[PDB]
């Protein structure tokens, strides 16, 4: 097992409510990575230590090029040490907020990216529940990478009923107060798609009854520098039926996927 | 901030490891891991 002094720190990455993110290098092997630190009296005062142990679970069994590797943790006296994967080029939101909008071949990557990344969850029956800029990191070649999985489930046969995620994210079924089931994913892409593309969400209002109220009348209104693409995929998406909504494998078929992205797979070990 | 952390050093490194992936299945996932019910116990 491994202890803390088997890692070089090397800087602070990110604050959090329970710990700080570090850059760190594993000694034996010089491995570059991130090391999450949290600590054990705070997540237990708060109450979150089996949702944190969720967390743990999900992620640490996942092994996808455009998922957020956990490689490994462990623990000491006070602190508990996740040893993630090191996203290069940073927080995905810092990006958007940088440029207010990507171009279609930005937006385009990132869906295939996604799509693919969120096909994976959902073949093993994990909902994400939580997509939004925000929990996207991004790798050497601006890869996305799904970072967060705060809000995820792993739902092999019960229809779920938390209310979860992000107001402005929010699939209509959530807001009504009905079962939800993985096509929440499919919703909260399209939302997604969107704010990359316009650089706000679709349904932005000054208050939340009015942003459910643009929710679950699908209120959408398409800026009219979208191209018919774009457009095309994000309404295939954004439908209020969930079963009627585009699949994970249609998103990565979608004319306007194929024509704009530029995806990169990353280089493999490697035998 | 130690030298490798920052600048074209960490450039140089990131990039290294990118395109020189390692095998971290058998490096980091072959090591055992504390249960998850022992996280909050005793280390
Ligand atoms: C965890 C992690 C983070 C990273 N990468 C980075 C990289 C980064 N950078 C600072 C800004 N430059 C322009 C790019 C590099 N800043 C942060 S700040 C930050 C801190 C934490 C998280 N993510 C999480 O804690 C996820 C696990 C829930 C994301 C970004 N994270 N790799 N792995």
């Amino acid at each position: 097992k491994f202890t803390i002094d088997d890692f070089d720190i090397g800087r602070p990455l990110g604050k959090g409510k329970f710990g700080n993110v570090y850059l760190a290098r594993e000694k034996q092997n010089k491995f570059i990575m991130a090391l999450k630190v949290l600590f054990k009296s705070q997540l237990e005062k708060e109450g979150v230590e089996h949702q944190l142990r969720r967390e743990i679970e999900i992620q640490s069994h996942l092994r996808h090029p455009n998922i957020l590797r956990m490689y490994n943790y462990f623990h000491d006296r006070k602190r508990i040490y996740l040893m993630l994967e090191f996203a290069p080029r940073g927080e995905l939101y810092k990006e958007l907020q940088k440029h207010g909008r990507f171009d279609e071949q930005r937006s385009a990557t990132f869906m295939e990216e996604l799509a693919d990344a969120l096909h994976y969850c959902h073949e093993r029956k994990v909902i994400h529940r939580d997509i939004k800029p925000e929990n996207l990191l991004m790798g050497y070649k601006g890869e996305l990478k799904i970072a967060d999985f705060g809000w995820s489930v792993h739902a092999p046969s019960l229809r779920r009923r938390t209310m979860c995620g992000t107001l402005d994210y929010l699939p209509p079924e959530m807001i009504e107060g009905k079962t939800h089931d993985e096509k929440v994913d499919l919703w909260c892409a399209g939302v997604l798609c969107y704010e990359f593309l316009v650089g706000m969400p679709p349904f932005d209002s000054p208050s939340h009854t009015e942003t459910h109220r643009r929710i679950v009348n699908v209120d959408l209104k398409f800026p009219p520098f979208l191209s018919d693409g774009s457009k095309d995929l994000i309404s295939k998406l954004l439908r209020y039926h969930p079963p009627q909504r585009l699949p994970l494998k249609g998103v990565m078929e979608h004319p306007w996927v194929k024509a704009n992205s530029r995806r990169v797979l990353p280089p493999v070990y490697q035998s | 901030i130690p030298a490798w952390a920052s600048g074209n050093l960490l450039t140089q490194a990131i990039r290294q490891q990118y395109y020189k992936p390692i095998d971290v299945d058998r490096m980091y996932g072959t090591i055992d891991s504390p249960k998850l019910e022992e996280l909050f116990n005793k280390s």
